[PDB]
């Protein structure tokens, strides 16, 4: 099940990409 | 990305201008705009007390000539030689920038003295009796 | 390998649960 854990590689990856883009809203929002 | 000046301000405009102490010494034009323009923009809001770093700087650049030494540049090095000096002219333009944004502010003093600068910059500007289109450019903005 | 790949599994989600509230306590912040 090696597979697993390459949907798990690139699901945290996608989870952190939202982290960022929703800082960056945050960010643009508090200026 | 974001506007770090509350979390960043501080300690960057310290070692960034450290780090770019080499910005009269190395003379690729490209680079000297460069940070030029980077100094202006973040005196723009460089309500940190940091204008002493940015401004003196600037002085060092604009200090730095403004007529070509050798009689012999006929479009030679007038070119990139005017590559080099477009750099202060935009440094100068940043200034006015600035002190348009420091119309009123507490440390305008040093939009005034940086704006004494450009006149006396601006004073040795017509000392020598230029010959260069782009430094009788410069006097018109 | 398969059971190790299980282990590495639980280890990535562990790692990147454990950065997402770094994420998140920025996020709260700069609410």
């Amino acid at each position: 099940d090696i597979q697993m854990w390459k949907v798990s590689l690139q699901k945290e990856q996608a989870r952190y990409n939202q982290l960022q883009e929703q800082r960056d809203t945050m960010v643009t929002k508090l200026h | 990305l974001l506007i770090n000046r509350q979390f960043y301000e501080e300690e960057l405009i310290n070692s960034v201008v450290i780090s770019q102490l080499s910005h009269i010494p190395e003379d690729k034009d490209h680079q000297v705009r460069k940070l030029a323009t980077q100094l202006l923009v973040d005196l723009a809001e460089g309500c940190h007390t940091h204008h002493f770093n940015s401004l003196l700087d600037i002085i060092e650049k604009v200090m730095a000539r403004s007529l070509s030494p050798p009689p012999e540049l006929e479009e030679r090095d007038v070119a990139a030689y005017s590559a080099s000096l477009e750099d202060v002219k935009t440094a100068v333009l940043g200034l006015l920038v600035i002190l348009q944004t420091k119309l009123y502010t507490l440390p305008a003093s040093h939009a005034t003295r940086v704006y004494e600068m450009l006149v006396s910059h601006i004073q040795l500007h017509y000392k020598h009796s230029y010959t260069l289109p782009i430094a009788s450019s410069i006097r018109l903005q």
